[PDB]
DNA sequence: TAACAGCTCTAACAGGAATA
RNA sequence: AUUCCUGUUAGAGCUGUUAAC
DNA sequence: TAACAGCTCTAACAGGAATA
RNA sequence: AUUCCUGUUAGAGCUGUUAAC
């Protein structure tokens, strides 16, 4: 069975569905797994024999553990990750003292070093939104006992071996969710740990198995078999009618390196008429990640627990302009709300059919879809015949800046109406290089008064510069004072970036002029920068950084006309 | 290269350090070409065996002693590698011997601490005329941070008549251990250090 | 009546809370 | 023990499964008759692959 | 120590993998010696360029990957510390490089 | 093994942020770090965060 | 203190366990492929002996 | 999955030297 | 590659927005 | 410093090849 | 000296216990 059909019908059937968390599971959740603690008693107990410093030689260390390793094989005890090893290695150190035994196993896996992970907390969601109700898992330390708690606020009923028989009363007279530890809590003497241990089941547990079996259908997930007793009350839990009613998917993080237990089992209760099947999923995490993403109508206090990075974080406020302060080249628009057109097509389009329809047409309007259109309809009569066209209304941006955040269309529309807009009624020439908008001095008109203070500003020890012209050591290029226009999306406000360049007349041909650009502007630092910019802020807008707010619309003689309005002073903060 | 032929000479005469001397010389060809080759394979035939093992010198042991100084790996071999009857043992033998010369790494132990080194200290006897001399020496087996592993060792020096070092000279060929292991692992302290002598150790050296 | 070793175990396994008469 | 039985075993110049020494002992050894044989030796330290 | 004459027979060739294995193999007369010395100076003469950048592959990257489990630090110097007109640019990068190297902080 | 984006899947951030700080650990005698910061030259999706 | 875990650098640099000049490490106990060695084990804890008196050296 | 928009990065080259 | 990051030429990676399949 | 006892090791030779 | 360390023949160094100088 394919993941994704297991998904589906999960998804399909999750209010009536056991879990069955084993020791995997807690793998991730920081707790030391069935090897480390193994590995743990090892280093503990061959440190103590052999004197020799616990803290002063690690344990996850490769020579270290094969020294132990082959301290402990000179004793003759068994050999390698093999059964009957864990709970040797347990009755090795305690010497059969369970109360020390407990207190150990309570210590390696107690409720500090965990830190729950998107699996517990998205199970724990599980039951406390109650489409799962009862989840047997063969761990010990609480790591949903927590989880669980956390997200959902609320308390939650575990079960174990001291009691043993609330899991059935609980299961008849239905007071879900249950969390039944099939080996008890450590808090409590019966733990249930060692292989002798292992052997046997509670009677009244093992009876809630099988009752709990006929209600819902089992997941088991971080399980690996190795274990004799869950392995016959299964056996046994699947040897009734309807055992599992939506049928039982073992899920493993490989299908190749699963147990031939579990295959075996799968393949048994297959025989006795349930629909089990074992699919792969995974990790634990990962599969609880996708089933929770498949979750429809999850509440939203509670997944703002299950899912802490979903809500927006570092929301730090920004502090005030009070009190040496550094003048950007982002100039604010302070326009919220804009008008546009809209055109109905009797048949679906295709941005790229568009933007090819206006470079055939070459129209006097500006459009993009989402067709919202700026400038005259008639315009759009010449690109779109009336056959096409169903019908012509309008459109309000209401918010400029959080429709040009969300779709990257209105950014690349609204940016190339307000560079219309600002080179509509100048001479200053408008190209674009890759996606970037450069507003070029022309070079027929460089004489004008307007570009003057821009020759101040790019002039050597005051005297007068140099706008327009040719490479010194090129055949044909040509350059030209620039400034790249582009508009900057920050937080809810929208501003539009001038940088100043040199512009070269052939496109393809900007590199061979590479050395000049540099030579040009070696030289250009802080204060020369500073007059350039102001320059070419006079020159865009035709009023000195002060107290201004020019406004500027496009295609005013147009029906659909957008009049943004930009303050004439750049960013500026003084220092705290 | 070939042997120069003053050597045969030599041999008639039974003049050890004459014998070695002049095989140093005989190997001078190579001194200027150190890059083409990595190992030398200089061969003593059994009619020198005379000059092979007297009292007070070994010929192997002081060729090798005078080649090492000059940085260029010799296996010597003499006619037992080529006198036995089992092919395979010496095959394996040259083999290893000449692949860890060249600088390769034929094995090393597996899983082995980079943090503790294990010195071992022993000592030879020269029979002086008036008495007995005692030559101690220090080895090293540490495993640098690195993957491959180093074997070092080094004379613990004036004179000596007990093989016993004081506590001066055990103090100070420690040092030049601990420098050693330094050294290899940028500097950090060997958390326990393993000291094999043949001997027992007295209360200074301790 | 135990080995040393078991007392070690004990010992150092709980060493937060256990007296010291001398 | 476990640190001596392993080191009998690093004798590239032994053709055998191991030695009867750590080759620490057999090397210092062969370099103390080394050493005894050439007094003008005693400055320098010296790598196992020159010796063996 | 000196470099192979195959390494210029590879470099020739233009390729760039056996050019790096042939550098370090060449580094087995050090490594004979590892304990002598604390950084090695590996020199490249600018007849190598044709392998010293290229697509798929850097000879520098591929040098430090097969020098660093053997734990011996390298200064690799290129051309550059020859022609170089502030030179006294190289006495402190390289030094500041060397001592880094050789201890460290 | 391989990887077709620049930004590490929850199990892969996972486990280099375990190492990150096993080693700290280690340099630190085993105290638990107070403050982590993680540079990144592209943005943190939900799994890395 | 030899098994105490996570100790201050300060603390361990103080103390040190001082040294183990006189070592002393214990005999397992008994146990149980056993090897048997040549050694005859002597219990005759004491001996009784003559002595004779010399008026010279 | 196929285009399209933006934001940002690296991958190869080239390249000159700290307000003149 | 003693260094530094300034540009050029390209491609990807993410987000999206449509059309689907 | 001269014997004596034991423990232990190296110095020189010689010497055969791993359950027969 | 491809190696291994089993024997033989000797001597030295450590400890001790005496005799003293
Ligand atoms: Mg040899």
């Amino acid at each position: 069975l394919t993941d994704n059909e297991f998904y589906q019908h999960y998804l399909q059937n999750s209010q009536h569905m056991m879990w069955f968390l084993g020791a995997g599971t807690s793998r991730s959740a920081g707790l030391p797994t069935a090897s480390d603690i193994i590995w743990d008693l090892k280093h503990r107990y061959y440190c103590l024999h052999e004197n020799q410093d616990y803290q002063k030689h690690d344990i996850n260390n490769h020579a270290i553990k094969s020294k132990i390793q082959s301290y402990m094989d000179s004793k003759g005890f068994p050999l390698q990750w093999s059964p009957e090893e864990y709970s040797f290695y347990f009755e090795l150190v305690f010497r059969d003292d369970y109360e020390a035994q407990r207190k150990y196993l309570l210590e390696a896996l107690a409720s500090r070093k965990v830190s729950l992970n998107i699996g517990h907390r998205v199970l724990a969601a599980l039951l406390e939104m109650n489409q799962t109700k009862v989840v047997f898992t063969t761990n010990f330390d609480d790591v949903i006992e927590t989880a669980f708690s956390d997200i959902s606020g609320k308390h939650l009923s575990v079960y174990h071996l001291e009691g043993s028989y609330a899991a059935l009363s609980a299961l008849n007279t239905e007071a879900f969710p249950i969390y039944a530890k099939i080996h008890g809590d450590f808090r409590y003497q019966k733990i249930k740990n060692l292989t002798p241990d292992l052997q046997t089941n509670d009677r009244e547990i093992h009876k809630c198995f099988l009752a709990a079996a006929i209600r819902f259908g089992l997941v088991v997930s971080g399980y690996s078999g190795r274990d004799e007793n869950v392995m016959t009350m299964l056996r046994a839990a699947i040897d009734q009618n309807n055992a599992f009613p939506h049928g039982l998917y073992w899920t493993v993080p490989s299908i190749s390196k699963s147990e031939p237990a579990v295959q075996d089992l799968i393949t048994y209760a297959q025989g006795k008429g349930v629909r089990a099947y074992l699919v792969e999923t995974g990790t634990f995490d990962e599969m609880l990640s996708k089933i929770w993403r498949q979750v429809k109508d999850k509440p939203a206090a509670i997944d703002a627990k299950v899912r802490t990075a979903r809500v927006c974080p570092v929301s730090i406020p920004l502090p005030g302009p009070g009190k040496p302060a550094l003048r950007t080249n982002a100039l604010p628009v302070v326009t919220q709300s804009i008008r546009c057109g809209v055109v109905t097509l009797a048949s679906p389009i295709t941005f790229s059919e568009l933007k090819e329809r206006i470079s055939q047409k070459s129209p006097k309007a500006l459009l993009t879809y989402t067709v919202l259109f700026l400038g005259g309809e008639p315009e759009i009569r010449k690109i779109f015949s009336n056959d096409e066209i169903n019908s012509i209304g309008q459109y309000y941006i209401d918010e400029i800046a959080q429709s040009v955040a969300a779709s990257t269309f209105l950014k690349s529309f609204v940016e190339e109406a307000i560079l219309t807009a600002l080179l509509r009624e100048k001479p200053i020439l408008h190209r674009v290089r890759h996606r970037t908008h450069y507003a070029v001095i022309p070079n027929a008109s460089a004489k004008d008064d307007r570009f003057l203070d821009l020759r101040k500003a790019v002039g050597f020890k005051g005297d007068l510069g140099y706008i327009t012209g040719n490479v010194t050591n090129a055949k044909e290029l040509s350059w030209a004072e620039a400034v790249s226009i582009r508009l900057e999306e920050r937080g809810g406000k929208l501003w539009i970036m001038l940088k100043p360049e040199i512009w070269i007349k052939p496109l393809d041909r900007r590199e061979e002029a590479t050395d000049f650009i540099r030579s040009r502007r070696r030289y250009r630092f802080n204060q020369c920068s500073y007059q350039i910019l102001d320059a070419w802020i006079k020159i865009l807008f035709g009023s000195i950084g002060g107290g201004g707010t020019v406004n500027i619309s496009c295609f005013p003689d147009a029906e659909f006309k957008a009049e943004f309005e930009i303050g004439t002073r750049t960013a500026f903060s003084l220092g705290v | 290269c070939l042997a120069l032929d003053e050597c045969h000479g030599v041999a008639a005469n039974g003049n050890g350090l004459a014998l070695a001397d002049k095989i140093v010389q005989s190997m001078s060809g190579l001194f200027r070409q150190k890059h083409a080759f990595d190992v030398l394979l200089v061969y003593l035939p059994a009619s020198w065996k005379k000059c092979f093992e007297y009292d007070g010198f070994d010929l192997h042991d002081r060729i090798k002693a005078k080649v090492a100084p000059l940085n260029l790996p010799i296996q010597i071999i003499n006619d037992t590698a080529l006198t036995r009857q089992c092919r395979a043992n010496v095959m394996w033998g040259v083999s290893v011997a000449l692949y860890a010369k060249a600088g390769g790494i034929p094995w090393k132990l597996a899983d082995w601490d980079k943090d503790e080194a294990y010195i071992g200290l022993s000592y030879a006897i020269k029979k002086n005329a008036e008495g007995q001399e005692y030559t101690t020496c220090c080895s090293q087996v540490f495993d640098p941070d690195g993957t491959g592993f180093e074997f070092v060792a080094y004379d613990t020096r004036d004179r000596k008549g007990n093989p016993y070092l004081s506590y001066q000279e055990m103090q100070s060929v420690l040092s030049k251990s601990l420098h050693l292991y330094q050294s290899s692992h940028n500097g950090r302290m060997p958390r326990k250090i393993f000291i094999h002598k043949t001997t027992h150790f007295t209360e200074d050296e301790i | 009546v135990l080995t040393d070793n078991e007392f070690y175990q004990h010992y150092l396994q709980n060493s937060q809370h256990m007296m010291w008469f001398l | 023990c476990s640190s001596i039985l392993a080191l009998t075993k690093v004798d590239w110049n032994n053709n055998t499964l191991y030695k009867k020494l750590p080759v620490t002992l057999v090397y210092s050894q062969v370099f103390a008759d080394v050493v005894k044989q050439t007094p003008e030796i005693v400055n320098e330290i010296y790598d196992y692959r020159f010796f063996m």
